[PDB]
């Protein structure tokens, strides 16, 4: 093929969409078991016939988490945000570092897989200290997310060398947004880099005898608030930037676009302790701090939401909607390109609701480590990110690969979509409810079907939830393996040009967004000022205690 | 004026109300 | 008409943006009111208060789980739990209704929950910490406690009791 040897990019993008979704079947094999078991029913035995190296819920638990929140969504923001930036501006992505990042990526994977799948590393996708898993699970995730990295550096290098072909033009869009995208997780990821070396691989490998679990929590949540951001923008990238079109209209709003991603670039990081409002030894000043700012990084969702909404009415009037609901009906929704990312926007409405109510300080302690918070968490990574990820099969992949979707895999898409779509709404109800009911999450409830005897209602819809989602699942993976592995092959598709809207005005703004360097250290003084001192006293206060494996 | 994404907005805006007031009033029951 | 509709949604978004703005003040002045009352008593000290988790069960506070009641004031008990795999010592927790009970707890293994059932005491125990929270209980009876971070395998069915006497 002709066509790789002049954008070889495709290759290498398509590279990190496979192994991602093969994360996600993979990972989400485990859920509808999950689900059944927050229903009160153990499908465990079942499973173990199946798949007999899993020895546990909890080992199902931590492959879950792994490979779907770590691994594939990783895996797509990789994509997105490289091959996207790179076809705005028309150029080739550093190839060299292009495939270092993905072999980094897959031998990392391959390396936390196989503890993970031994028995050797059931803490969870947060491997909490004193529990203590096997090194490689530390190395190779440590790995994997240092893959990101070179990510980096190759997209801020396409940003520089179009910048000098350019002097005193703006940053175009999508490039925009993949650069303070990319710098926000660099700042980011320093959190868990930190506690990855100084801590928890010295201790994997018998180094120091013990870790102190304050202080790797600490650092643990510097990353893994802004890593859910980071799970959140390669969606929106497209959600602003290409839906628009396929919905049959444009993107309302530049600057609105840039505005919200340069808030995720300042607010995304500075938040972590409203993951530890009820850790000891953290002041309550500081506390409310990271609440009052964790509501302000409520605040480009929110610009998101209007913004986007109106660019869907704008599309569906164009059409020729009329009313107040007509311009609903007009939109494309037999276009699975288009349904996915709309219904996982829809879902992100009660999902953003349960993050707000998270945020509040004392109104977390109604909610924290109950089933609320998975069921806050479906909402927004599981069916927003996840359901976008899934709408570019039938957009990205044809591009990619030059693979047709026939009609017949249109009609599939639309239902895989649509059952994902209510499965997670489903679930989300009988999460939020039953959390509501004190019921803890990461538990494995079917096996004491005593212990929550008023959670019988939202149970019902936990189970209902699992086996829809086991069908969702199952024919998303038929799906996705008939447009993999199908016959056809018309070039012309794979290089059509991508979707990118129109925009249908404040250069002003524009010019002061685009001070990228300015921006940038801003953002990490208000990481240094919101976690500096409390850093400070922590690490000036060590006490170490010795690691446990009880599993 | 875009009528319908202030439909929206206002589903969006009495959800997080109706979630937040929800909690809060919880919160004070539990305290 | 392209022109006009760009102008609407602009005007339109700015006003969202001023009472979504308004709206996310308000929660933070109703948190605020939450942290000036007694409610508040749940949040953790930001004290830190270093403990060794390897003698705790065999010197200190928390080595004679008869004894972890300790009436700290004249309406006022502190009480050393021990949250470890898997289980909680005291059990029951004995405690008077209305007194403002004043919890210390700690645990020699790895992490645990320690979520009072009906209540908003919702604390994540360390080792080598102490986690130290404050409530009064107004209703007398069996309050059940409930771990609520992953533990290990005997985490479904790690609970304790608090009983509160008449
Ligand atoms: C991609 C993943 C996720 C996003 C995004 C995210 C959003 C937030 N989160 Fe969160 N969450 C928390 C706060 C929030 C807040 C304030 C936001 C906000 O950023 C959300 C703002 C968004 C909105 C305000 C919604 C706007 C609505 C939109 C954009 C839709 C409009 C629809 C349209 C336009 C469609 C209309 C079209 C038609 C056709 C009608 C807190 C605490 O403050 C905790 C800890 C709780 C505890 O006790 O552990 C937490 C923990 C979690 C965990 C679990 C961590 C763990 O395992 O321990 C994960 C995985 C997670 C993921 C995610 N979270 N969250
Ligand atoms: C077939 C769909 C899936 C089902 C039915 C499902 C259901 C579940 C259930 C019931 C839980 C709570 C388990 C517990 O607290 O003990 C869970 C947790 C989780 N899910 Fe999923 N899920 C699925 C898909 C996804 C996807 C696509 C993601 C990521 C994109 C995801 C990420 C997570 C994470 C972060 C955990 C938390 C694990 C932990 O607490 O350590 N879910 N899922
Ligand atoms: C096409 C994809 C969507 C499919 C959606 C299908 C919904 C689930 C079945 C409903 C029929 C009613 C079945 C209820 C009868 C059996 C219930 C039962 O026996 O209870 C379980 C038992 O308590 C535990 O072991
Ligand atoms: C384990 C480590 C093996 C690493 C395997 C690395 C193989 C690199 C393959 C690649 O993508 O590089 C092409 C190169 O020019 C050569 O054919
Ligand atoms: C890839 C990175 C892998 C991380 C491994 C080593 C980093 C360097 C760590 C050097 C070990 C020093 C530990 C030390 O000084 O031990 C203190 C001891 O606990 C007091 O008695
Ligand atoms: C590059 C490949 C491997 C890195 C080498 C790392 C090898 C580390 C081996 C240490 C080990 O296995 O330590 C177990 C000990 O009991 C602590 O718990
Ligand atoms: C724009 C960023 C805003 C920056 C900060 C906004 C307001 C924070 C001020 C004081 C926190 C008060 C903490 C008091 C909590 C103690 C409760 C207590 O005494 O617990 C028993
Ligand atoms: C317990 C909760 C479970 C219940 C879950 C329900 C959640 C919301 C479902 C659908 C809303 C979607 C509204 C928009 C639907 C658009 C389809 C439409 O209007 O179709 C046009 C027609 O086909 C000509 O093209
Ligand atoms: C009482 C409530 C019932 C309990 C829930 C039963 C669960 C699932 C039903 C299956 C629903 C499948 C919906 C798919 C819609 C679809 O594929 O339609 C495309 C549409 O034209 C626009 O995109
Ligand atoms: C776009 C999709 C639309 C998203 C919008 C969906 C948000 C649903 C909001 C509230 C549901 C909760 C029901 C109302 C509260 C009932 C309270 C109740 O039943 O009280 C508890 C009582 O103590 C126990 O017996
Ligand atoms: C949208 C899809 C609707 C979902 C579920 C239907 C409602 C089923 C809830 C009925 C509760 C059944 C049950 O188990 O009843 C409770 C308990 O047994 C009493 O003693
Ligand atoms: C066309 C396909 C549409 C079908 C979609 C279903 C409609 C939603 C309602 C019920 C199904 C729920 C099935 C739940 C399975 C049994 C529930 C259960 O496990 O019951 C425990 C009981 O409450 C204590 O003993
Ligand atoms: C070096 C790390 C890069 C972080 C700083 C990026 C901003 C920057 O240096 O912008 C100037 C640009 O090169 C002029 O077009
Ligand atoms: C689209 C699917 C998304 C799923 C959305 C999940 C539904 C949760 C909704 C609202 C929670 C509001 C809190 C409800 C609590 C009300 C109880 C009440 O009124 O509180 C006073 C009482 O004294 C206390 O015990
Ligand atoms: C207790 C609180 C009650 C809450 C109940 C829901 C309130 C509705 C929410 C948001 C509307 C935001 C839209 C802001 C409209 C502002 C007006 C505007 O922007 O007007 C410009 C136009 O040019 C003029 O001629
Ligand atoms: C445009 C008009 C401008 C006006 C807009 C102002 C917004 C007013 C909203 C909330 C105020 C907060 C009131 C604080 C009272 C909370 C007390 C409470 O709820 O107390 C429960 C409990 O029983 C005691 O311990
Ligand atoms: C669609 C979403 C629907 C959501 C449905 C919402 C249901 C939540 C209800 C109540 C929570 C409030 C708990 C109130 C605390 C009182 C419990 C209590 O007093 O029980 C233990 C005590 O020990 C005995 O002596
Ligand atoms: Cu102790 Cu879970
Ligand atoms: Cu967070």
């Amino acid at each position: 093929s002709r066509v790789y040897e002049a954008y070889p990019e495709k290759k290498a993008t398509l590279y990190f969409l496979v192994l991602g979704f093969l994360a996600l079947i993979v990972g989400s094999l485990f859920g509808p078991f999950q689900a059944l078991n927050y229903g009160n029913v153990d499908a465990y035995p079942l499973l173990k016939r199946l798949l007999p190296f899993v020895q546990s819920y909890y080992q199902g638990l931590t492959l879950h988490g792994v490979l779907n929140a770590i691994v594939f969504t990783q895996l797509f923001a990789q994509a997105i945000m490289v091959y996207l930036p790179a076809r705005e501006l028309n150029m080739r992505p550093n190839m060299g570092l292009m495939w270092l990042s993905w072999w980094m990526a897959f031998i990392g994977l391959v390396v936390a897989a196989l503890p993970l799948l031994a028995n050797e590393a059931t803490v969870l996708y947060t491997f909490y200290p004193p529990l203590k898993g096997h090194w490689a699970f530390y190395l190779g995730a440590s790995v994997f997310v240092l893959s990101t990295w070179v990510s980096i550096y190759i997209v801020l290098d396409l940003w520089r060398r179009w910048k000098a072909a350019n002097p005193g033009k703006v940053t175009p869009l999508v490039t925009y947004m993949a650069v303070v995208f990319w710098l926000m997780w660099f700042l980011a990821s320093l959190g868990l880099v930190l506690e990855a070396v100084l801590f928890l691989l010295p201790w994997s490998f018998g180094l120091v005898e013990g870790v102190d679990p304050l202080v790797a929590r600490t650092l643990f949540w510097w990353t893994v608030h802004p890593i859910v951001y980071f799970w959140l923008l390669p969606a929106y990238a497209i959600i602003y930037t290409i839906l628009p079109k396929q919905a049959g209209g444009k993107l309302v709003s530049d600057p609105m676009a840039r505005l919200a991603f340069l808030l995720f670039l300042l607010l995304s990081t500075p938040v972590g302790f409203h993951h530890q409002f009820a850790d000891p030894g953290i002041d309550p000043t500081w506390k409310m701090i990271h609440s009052v700012l964790t509501l302000f990084v409520a605040v480009p969702s929110l610009m998101t939401a209007f913004t986007v909404a109106a660019s869907l009415e704008f599309a569906g009037r164009l059409r020729g909607g009329r009313g107040l609901f007509g311009w609903i009906r007009a939109l494309p929704w037999d276009n699975p390109a288009f349904v996915a990312p709309v219904l996982g926007l829809l879902g992100f409405i009660p999902g953003g609701a349960g993050g707000i109510v998270n945020a509040s300080f004392t109104l977390d302690y109604v909610v924290h480590n109950t089933a609320w918070v998975p069921g806050h968490f479906h909402l927004q990574v599981a069916s927003l990110v996840t359901l976008t990820a899934m709408g570019s099969l039938y957009w990205l992949l044809p591009n990619l690969t030059g693979k047709p979707i026939s009609d017949a895999q249109r009609r599939l898409g639309l239902a895989v979509v649509w059952l994902w779509f209510l499965g997670m709404m489903i679930m989300a109800v009988g999460l939020h409810w039953a959390g509501l009911l004190n019921v803890p999450r990461r538990a494995y409830i079917a096996q004491v079907p005593d212990a929550y005897p008023h959670a019988a209602v939202p149970m019902v819809f936990n189970v209902l939830a699992g086996i829809v989602l086991l069908v969702a699942l199952l024919l998303f993976i038929y799906g996705l393996f008939s447009v993999l592995l199908s016959r056809e092959r018309k070039p012309e598709l794979a290089e059509a040009p991508l979707p990118f809207a129109e925009v249908i005005e404040d250069r002003r703004l524009v010019l002061a967004m685009d001070r990228i360097g300015f921006w940038f250290a801003v953002a990490a003084i208000l990481v240094v000022l919101a976690y500096g001192p409390t850093l400070v006293q922590l690490f000036g206060h060590l006490n170490p205690v010795p690691g446990w494996r009880l599993w | 004026k875009p009528k319908g994404a202030l439909a929206v907005i206002l589903v969006l805006t009495l959800t997080i109300l109706v979630f937040w007031l929800g909690v809060y009033a919880v919160f004070f029951a539990r305290g | 008409d392209e022109h006009k509709a760009h102008k609407a949604i602009l005007a339109y978004e700015k006003g969202w943006l001023a009472f979504s703005l308004a709206m996310l003040f308000v929660f933070i002045a109703l948190i605020a009111y939450t942290l000036a009352t007694h409610t508040a008593g749940v949040i953790p000290a930001g004290k830190l208060e270093r403990v060794d988790p390897t003698t705790v069960r065999q010197e200190g506070p928390w080595a004679d789980p008869a004894q972890a009641v300790v009436q700290t004031g004249p309406n006022q008990y502190t009480v050393y739990v021990l949250a470890f795999a898997f289980g909680y010592q005291p059990n029951p927790i004995e405690v008077p209704q209305g007194a403002e009970i004043v919890f210390k707890i700690t645990s020699p293994d790895v992490i645990h929950g320690f979520h009072v059932e009906g209540t908003n005491i919702n604390v994540e125990v360390l080792p080598g910490e102490v986690s130290t929270v404050r409530y009064t209980f107004k209703r007398p009876g069996e309050y059940r406690i409930i771990c609520n971070q992953y533990c290990g395998l005997g985490h479904q069915n790690m609970f304790g009791t608090i009983v509160v006497k008449e």
